[PDB]
């Protein structure tokens, strides 16, 4: 979550059906935009986003939240527009052993902006005293380990999410849902659209 | 990028267009009908700038792109390979890169370091295995991989679309830019978004061609669509009066 | 919740070692400072040393040269070594957490053990 | 050696204000943190950072530091304040926690 990733999607096309048609989602919560109309809807461009975080911090992720994961490894703007998708992932995530190699910023003098990614692995100074790249007191490592295992509960358990941020600018509309078409019909009084020519 | 100690770059020459540079205006079909619209052309008989590719580093100018650019190549084979796009050609705003290498057609739009002397080499059949244009490429906005011969391209920059319309035709003049009428066709409009100002050409370098740049205005013409949908002839409302009256 | 529970022996004769050992249950033994505390009797309390997570280890300059604390993870555990106990080393230890709030461990304890009384008596 | 000062003993009736001293020098510039300790039991933290408290203590202890002396304060003493009251610092020379003599608090 603290090194989350980012993809760019633009100028393409994407049925949305099989993504809001999917139960496979945990958490499927869209802002400033209808889930069953993105299909619907052409976007500028779309960023997607993809991490890892336990149950409890799923909340975390939203316009308005606080926290550890929204503070010091992922913020969202309040004025977010898009879909924030989340899912368990502990058959995937977890270890017998723990899963440790998860990690998430715990230290930090000041929250994250929106959309910021802080991969700063520097010795948290909680003093005066410098620490020089040696821990000790007052002096902590900025990360710290999910050790994700298949036996925690359903909040602790890792859960991956995708958030799509879906940007409507100025320039042309490059990122739009297929509609499919319907057959053909020959020397009958009809109505036809033809690639938008109505 | 390779260094060059010694660069050089041939004097312009300069010439008229004659009547070339139509291009339809939409994608619509017409037939045997004369159809009339105003848009960016390359006004009949027009002041053209033309120089020498050889194939001492001579290096290609950067020419300003204003709001439309007629190109033109008269060559055997293939030397002219591509053009750089931009208003600073630096990695500090995005920039426009279209080449055709012996595979295919690439076109990508990111913030490059050129290089000072863009190069592409071959060395004998001729194998291309040099290709040293730009030092660096990042945050790219854009990616898409697809007996003289006159190529002739219009590239127009309107609405965030690079519109690029394309002819080719076998010519047989030695020299100069060939008298004749032939319509270019509607090559790709590309949704790159990007401001364009000027311009540079790409060649070849085999381990002369020659090519032709002019610029287009908005100009009202009038196009004669055969009973095949084919340009035949055109008509530039502001030549002379008896363009006017026709 | 966080228990720590404190072994060794009651009576150790004088000049042995004096062996404690603190028992984390409730939770990980990691990410935390484990200080050693002596009240003798009719004293105030006594800091002893602390070790962390990482095998950094401190100790009170009276009693360095004797204290040596060591931790076992995969036990969850961490051991006080006292060599050449004396009649002073009588006393009540306790081992406990250094606070630890918002990631930053304060110079507090917050959770303490219920002490073990260690005799030294010939 | 860094020494903390406290009273040997504090007696204050139920339903007054008990204040507890802790001296030493230089001690307004250390974080000073107040501990807790009943007959047979271990100690308990009840104030640190010098105003802090930890959850569940009740708001009736508050702590003060100030200069070279820092101050437990418990209003409305109960019965069940009848403590030993420790104060502990940290010298960040030695990097080593410093402990009071302990203040014995009754309640007649
Ligand atoms: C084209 O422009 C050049 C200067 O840029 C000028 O010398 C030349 O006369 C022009 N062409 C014609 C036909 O006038
Ligand atoms: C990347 O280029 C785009 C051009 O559309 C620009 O908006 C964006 O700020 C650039 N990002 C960086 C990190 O330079
Ligand atoms: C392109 O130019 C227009 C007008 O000068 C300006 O509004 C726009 O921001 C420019 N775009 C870039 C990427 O510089
Ligand atoms: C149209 O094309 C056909 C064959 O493609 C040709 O026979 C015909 O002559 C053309 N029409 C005109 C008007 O040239």
């Amino acid at each position: 979550v603290y090194a989350w990733n980012r993809k760019r999607i633009s100028n393409c096309v994407a049925d949305y059906s099989v993504l809001y048609n999917s139960a496979s989602f945990s958490t499927f919560k869209c802002y400033g935009v209808s889930p069953t109309k993105l299909n619907d809807l052409c976007f500028t461009n779309v960023y997607a986003d993809s991490f890892v975080i336990r149950g409890d911090e799923v909340r975390q992720i939203a316009p308005g939240q606080t926290g550890n994961i929204a503070d010091y490894n992922y913020k969202l703007p309040d004025d977010f527009t898009g879909c924030v998708i989340a899912w368990n992932s502990n058959n995937l995530d977890s270890k017998v052993g723990g899963n440790y190699n998860y990690l998430y910023r715990l230290f930090r003098k000041s929250n994250l902006k929106p959309f910021e990614r802080d991969i700063s692995t520097e010795i948290y100074q909680a003093g005066s005293t410098p620490c020089n790249g040696v821990k000790g007191f007052n002096c902590y490592f900025p990360l710290q380990s999910y050790g994700f295992q298949p036996t925690y509960g359903v909040g602790y358990q890792p859960y991956r999410v995708v958030v799509l941020s879906f940007e409507l600018l100025h320039a042309p509309a490059t990122v739009c849902g297929p509609k499919k078409s319907t057959n053909l019909v020959k020397n009958k009084c009809v109505n036809f659209n033809f690639n938008g020519l109505t | 990028c390779v260094n060059f100690t010694t660069r050089t770059q041939l004097p312009p020459a300069y010439t008229n267009s004659f009547t070339r540079g139509v291009y339809y205006p939409d994608k619509v079909f017409r037939s045997s009908v004369l159809h009339s619209t105003q848009d960016l052309f390359l006004p009949f008989f027009s002041n053209v700038t033309w120089f020498h590719a050889i194939h001492k580093r001579f290096a290609n100018p950067v020419l300003p792109f204003n709001d439309g650019v007629y190109f033109a190549s008269t060559e055997k084979s293939n030397i002219i390979r591509g053009w750089i796009f931009g208003t600073t050609l630096d990695s500090k705003t995005q920039s426009l890169l279209i080449v055709n290498n012996a595979t295919n057609v690439v076109i990508k739009v990111c913030e490059f370091q050129f290089c000072n002397d863009p190069f592409l080499g071959v060395y004998y059949s001729w194998m291309e295995s040099e290709f040293r244009v730009y030092s660096s490429a990042n945050n790219c906005t854009f990616e898409y991989v697809s007996f003289k011969n006159l190529r002739e391209f219009v590239f127009k920059n309107i609405d965030g679309y690079f519109k690029i319309y394309s002819k080719h035709t076998p010519i047989n003049l030695v020299r100069g830019l060939p008298q004749g009428f032939s319509a270019l066709e509607p090559l790709v409009d590309l949704p790159i978004g990007i401001n364009i100002t000027r311009f540079q050409t790409l060649h070849i370098s085999y381990l002369a061609a020659a090519y032709y740049v002019g610029y287009l205005q908005p100009r009202t013409f009038l196009l004669k669509y055969n009973e095949n949908g084919t340009i035949t002839d055109a008509v530039d409302c502001a030549l002379d009066p008896l363009s006017e009256t026709k | 919740q966080v228990q720590l529970q404190q072994s060794g022996p009651g009576l150790v004769k004088p000049s042995e070692t004096l062996s404690l050992t603190c028992t984390v249950s409730g939770a990980s033994i990691s990410n935390y400072y484990w200080s050693w505390i002596r009240q003798p009797p009719g004293k105030g309390l006594e800091w002893v040393g602390y070790i962390y997570y990482t095998g950094s280890t401190n100790h009170n300059p009276s009693l360095k040269s004797r204290v040596t604390i060591s931790l076992d993870t995969s036990k969850n555990q961490f051991s006080l070594r006292l060599s050449s106990v004396t009649a002073a080393d009588t006393a009540v230890y306790y081992c406990a957490r250094a606070y630890c709030s918002g990631g930053s461990c304060f110079d507090t304890f917050d959770i303490w053990g219920q002490g073990t009384m260690v005799t030294v008596s010939s | 050696s860094y020494e903390l000062t406290q009273p040997p003993s504090v007696s204050v009736a139920p339903g007054q204000t008990a204040r507890i001293t802790c001296g030493g020098n230089n001690i307004g510039s250390k974080s000073v943190h107040w501990f807790q300790q009943k007959p047979g039991q271990a100690p308990v933290l009840v104030v640190y950072d010098d105003s802090d408290r930890p959850s569940g203590i009740p708001e009736r202890f508050s702590g003060s530091n100030s200069g070279n002396t820092a101050s437990l304060t418990i209003s409305r003493v109960e019965a069940g304040d009848e403590a030993d009251y420790y104060c502990q610092v940290w010298d960040s020379a030695s990097d080593s926690g410093v402990f009071g003599t302990g203040t014995k608090l009754t309640v007649p």
